[PDB]
RNA sequence: GAUGGGGAAGCUCCGUUUCAAAGGCCUGAUUUUAUGCAGGCCACCAUCGAAAGGGAAUCCGGUUAAGAUUCCGGAACCUGGAUAUGGAUUCUUCACGGUAACGUAACUGAAUGUGGAGACGUCGGCGCGAGCCCUGGGAGGAGUUAUCUUUUCUUCUUAAC
RNA sequence: GCUUGUGACGGCCCGUGAAAAUCCACAGGAAGGAAUAGUUUUCAUGCCAGGUCGUACUGAUAACCGCAGCAGGUCUCCAAG
RNA sequence: UCUAAGGGUCGGGUACGAUCAACUUAGAACUGGUACGGACAAGGGGAAUCUGACUGUCUAAUUAAAACAUAGCAUUGCGAUGGUCAGAAAGUGAUGUUGACGCAAU
């Protein structure tokens, strides 16, 4: 139900006790008017809400993805 | 022979009153200490239409002398009493429109409404849109006051009996021709099942003392005795005279 | 463009009911629908709201009064008499 | 007089502090560059001393008599000028223009006026000024 | 073209059976029932819909923080501010005139 | 339509808050112990009566030979109950800010009182929303092509929350 | 444009067009509550639970009522060029 | 097949320009076996007499009328310890959440 943007505030969620699952979705999308790029949504399934963090930047993405809790059960795509 | 129409009304079935929409029964305050030793103030918090009544009602609220809270009475609004106006009720109350005083405390010629027959009966006389009673005089020893009702009837009552100064609003409602069946219809739709009326003369003999005949006609005198019996009384009951009232009326 | 010789508002009723009945009604309708002067705030913004109930556009005061007019002649002469009589009992 | 001067009591008549009583301590009778209106800087009483009685003893008395003050810049068209009047010398300095702007300044200010108002309540000076206006 | 059906059993157009059409991610029209509208709470004093106060159906007010049910000042969620201004003034003046009628008739009792 | 009642030979009739000693809650008092009494209220006095009136809260996709707002999947929400962690608040104890209308993530509140909502006709034009209808471009699939038509048809959707 | 929803208005009345459960708010301030550490679940997040009965289909020139698979009767929503 | 009239949006120191999008109406030519609201859709009119004013009502299943009702007009009863009406009775009931600008009865 909820969307998120503070990339630290998100990081805190990913370790918020009741969070067993997560999912990473990748989408082709366009930019301004010309070229395309690679959108990527970070979805933490809370017990009461499903949080999703859009990272527009492909670079920010990759480095974020590694930081994902090494105990967290993430579904890729 | 069938039971005739006026008899059927007594058993109250389709004939009862159409009561759902009505604001409440209108009554003066209960006759407590304050109202018969001093006065007590209220405020008309709203004047408002009562369904099937022709005069507006006035919701007027007071304090409970005995408990912390408001108690709201329902009054019949006299003419020219207005929202937010202060309302005074009591023996020792003042003589303006809207207030309510024992008839003992008002000079002759006072004009008052919703007047009690007995004290603390919370209003009985002159309540219909327009009417009032007039004080024609008092008699201090064995205390009474005499009034002339809307009927014209003189009648004397206890001077402790309360009245409210003024006449009742909505005067002249009966001046405007109803004009079409519908208005009468909607009129009674909020009173009772009294309309429209079949003439007994249009019915059969089972139906009425006026029923039958090969031409429509009453057949015998239609002045019926006081001592007549149920199912007999149709027409001009107890009538002591009859016909076009030639001449001025007005109680001598 | 004067619209009718004489029936005024009574036009709705067309030819029905008969002149006299309509005359009488026109009188009292013209009374009730009319807009009146407010005794309290001074603006003429009192229109009627059901038989007997006269209330004010702005300032929202409601005065009980005549069935189709704000002040009925009867109540008027009462007002004066209550004046008169009250006079006596303070002086 | 130009009756909105140094020590007038007045009742705030809008916004939170509505119905509460104040003292004028400084009057900007004409404008600010901001505050484009005649306006007073007042110290008022936000949470009055509750009543106290013989039944009240020792500490409960100490408790009942605590006062929550307040200070405010306010348009003249929000005070009822009152016939009453109380002295404002203890906190002339305390309630400044410069006292508003930057919160900590306002907090220390109220601290004084809190101690200022409570001294004044014991030995019932201005007794009226210490009783909620009811409405 | 595409038509639609009620979703509850009640077939009739009563206030509590308002409908509203809607396109789904299936790409088809379907009814959806629409609860009767909130009405704004009213200043129980002058009567106006009173400002600053969110507007729900009554039970739904228990599902909302108090800052949706008041404005700050005294008689907050209750009366219309301008209404309170009146309250304040009238109270003050009357309480004062109270005193003026005291010492005036207090003078009389001694001057007669 | 039961009840204290009143009629009636009786089946029963009347009455519904009415000539009635009509009841139950908040917690304190217990640290013999579970719940006696201590306050203080509240005198509202059965109940039945709406599958169209009032009314806490759910949606979209998928699935069956026959069920689906009920299963599956996903995402919500309400009510009762428990409860801790974070935040807020406090040395000026019970939030600040804004002249003000008012703001907010919070920001103690018993009895008692009061206010709102629930909650309300009908017709008329005006204004706006939604869905439908009409239509340009492009991206597809279809039909007609002796002849003519950058064509004719169709797909291009987005729930509650 | 069509249908529906809604708003600010206006016309009408001797017609002025339910009730109750229920939810909230306010006035009140009984009480209770901190500096060696208090108060706070109307902010957020977190934990458990939600019973009973109905849910098929017809709703009509054949599933209902008219002796019947009767040209009759029988409340309603959606509505293309 | 032509013509004229009726609109929207922008920038102008403190007269005009630019484009976008609507069927309404009136006029003018041409044109045909004089037809053209081409199907569908869709009032006969007039002069009087009788009778009920009107809209409304009824004999389901032989009478829809001039019959009933109606507004309007007039008469009667009644101030509650009451009028009129209900019940076998009654600490019973309708009008009555009522009060003569009312209720009841012709
Ligand atoms: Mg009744
Ligand atoms: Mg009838
Ligand atoms: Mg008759
Ligand atoms: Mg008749
Ligand atoms: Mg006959
Ligand atoms: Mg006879
Ligand atoms: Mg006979
Ligand atoms: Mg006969
Ligand atoms: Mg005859
Ligand atoms: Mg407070
Ligand atoms: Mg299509
Ligand atoms: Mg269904
Ligand atoms: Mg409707
Ligand atoms: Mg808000
Ligand atoms: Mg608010
Ligand atoms: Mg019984
Ligand atoms: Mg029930
Ligand atoms: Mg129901
Ligand atoms: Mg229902
Ligand atoms: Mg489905
Ligand atoms: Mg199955
Ligand atoms: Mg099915
Ligand atoms: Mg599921
Ligand atoms: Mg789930
Ligand atoms: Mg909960
Ligand atoms: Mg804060
Ligand atoms: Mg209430
Ligand atoms: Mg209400
Ligand atoms: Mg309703
Ligand atoms: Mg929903
Ligand atoms: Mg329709
Ligand atoms: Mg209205
Ligand atoms: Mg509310
Ligand atoms: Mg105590
Ligand atoms: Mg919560
Ligand atoms: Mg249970
Ligand atoms: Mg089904
Ligand atoms: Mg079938
Ligand atoms: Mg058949
Ligand atoms: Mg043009
Ligand atoms: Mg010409
Ligand atoms: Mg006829
Ligand atoms: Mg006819
Ligand atoms: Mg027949
Ligand atoms: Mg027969
Ligand atoms: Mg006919
Ligand atoms: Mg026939
Ligand atoms: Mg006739
Ligand atoms: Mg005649
Ligand atoms: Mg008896
Ligand atoms: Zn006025």
């Amino acid at each position: 139900a909820r969307e998120i943007t503070d990339i630290k505030q998100f990081l805190e969620l990913t370790r918020r006790a009741d969070v067993k699952t997560a999912t990473v979705k990748i989408n082709k999308k366009l930019n301004k008017a010309g070229k395309p790029f690679r959108q990527t949504k970070f979805k933490v399934r809370g017990s009461s809400s499903l949080y999703t963090l859009v990272i527009n930047d492909a670079g920010k993405a990759k480095k974020l993805i590694q930081s994902l809790p090494p105990t967290l059960k993430v579904n890729r795509l | 022979g069938r039971v005739i129409r006026n008899q059927r009304k007594g058993a109250g079935s389709i004939f009862t009153s159409h009561t759902r929409l009505r604001q409440g029964a209108a009554k003066l305050r209960t006759l407590d200490y304050a109202e018969r030793h001093g006065y007590i103030r209220g405020i008309v918090k709203q004047i408002v239409h009562d369904s099937g009544r022709g005069a507006p009602l006035a919701k007027v609220v007071f304090r409970d002398p005995y408990k912390y809270r408001l108690r709201e009475e329902i009054f019949i609004a006299n003419e020219g009493v207005h929202t937010g106006q202060f309302i005074y009720a009591g023996k020792k109350a003042s003589l303006n429109v809207g207030n309510v005083l024992p008839l003992g405390s008002v000079p002759e010629g006072t004009i008052v409404s919703n007047v009690e027959e007995k004290p603390g009966d919370r209003g009985a006389l002159a309540r219909a849109s327009g009417n009032y009673v007039i004080i024609i005089g008092h008699n201090p020893d064995e205390n009474k006051t005499r009034v002339r009702l809307p009927s014209g009837a003189k009648k004397v009552i206890s001077s402790d009996a309360r009245g409210v100064i003024g006449v009742i609003a909505g005067g002249g409602r009966v001046d405007k021709p109803l004009l079409k069946a519908g208005r009468a219809f909607h009129k009674y739709r909020l009173k009772r099942n009294s309309w429209p009326k079949t003439r007994g003369v249009a019915m059969n003999p089972v139906d009425h003392p006026h029923g039958g005949g090969n031409h429509q006609h009453i057949g015998k005198a239609s002045t019926i005795s006081r001592g007549a019996v149920s199912g007999q009384k149709a027409g001009l009951i107890a009538a002591r005279r009859t016909g076009l009232l030639r001449g001025s009326q007005k109680t001598q | 463009a004067k619209r009718t010789k004489k029936v005024g508002i009574t036009g709705k009723y067309g030819v029905r009911y008969g002149s006299s009945l309509r005359r009488q009604v026109k009188k009292l309708e013209i009374q009730q629908h009319a807009r009146y002067d407010c005794s309290f705030c001074g603006k003429k913004t009192v229109k009627r709201g059901a038989a007997g109930i006269w209330t004010c556009s702005c300032c929202k005061k409601t005065v009980a009064g005549g069935a189709y007019t704000v002040s009925t002649a009867a109540a008027a002469t009462v007002r004066s008499t209550i004046r008169r009589l009250r006079e006596m009992v303070e002086a | 007089a130009k009756f909105l001067k140094a020590g007038k009591v007045a009742v705030v008549v809008r916004g939170r502090y509505a119905g509460k009583k104040v003292v004028i301590v400084k009057p900007h009778d004409e404008g600010s560059k901001s505050h484009p209106f005649g306006h007073a800087l007042v110290a008022g009483i936000e949470r009055y001393p509750l009543k106290v009685t013989k039944k009240h003893g020792a500490k409960k008395v100490a408790k009942r008599t605590k006062i929550k003050p307040f200070i405010k810049v306010v348009n003249y068209n929000h005070l009822l000028p009152t016939r009453y009047t109380l002295d404002v010398e203890a906190f002339k300095s305390v309630v400044s223009t410069e006292t508003f702007e930057q919160p900590s300044q306002r907090e220390e200010a109220k601290k004084v006026v809190k101690k200022a108002f409570e001294e004044r309540h014991q030995a019932g000076k201005n007794q009226w000024f210490f009783s909620k206006l009811r409405f | 073209a595409q038509r639609v059906t009620f979703r509850r059993r009640n077939p009739y157009n009563t206030r509590s059976n308002k409908i509203k059409v809607v396109k789904t991610p299936g790409g088809i029209l379907r009814a959806q029932h629409v609860k009767k509208l909130a009405t704004r709470p009213k200043c129980g004093d002058c009567g106006s819909a009173l400002q600053g106060i969110s507007t729900l159906r009554p039970r739904q007010y228990a599902t909302v923080s108090k800052t949706h049910k008041t404005v700050s000042r005294a008689y907050g969620g209750s009366r219309c501010a301008n209404c309170v201004k009146e309250r304040i003034i009238r109270a003050f003046l009357i309480e004062e005139q109270k005193i003026v009628k005291k010492v005036v008739k207090e003078q009389t009792e001694a001057a007669k």
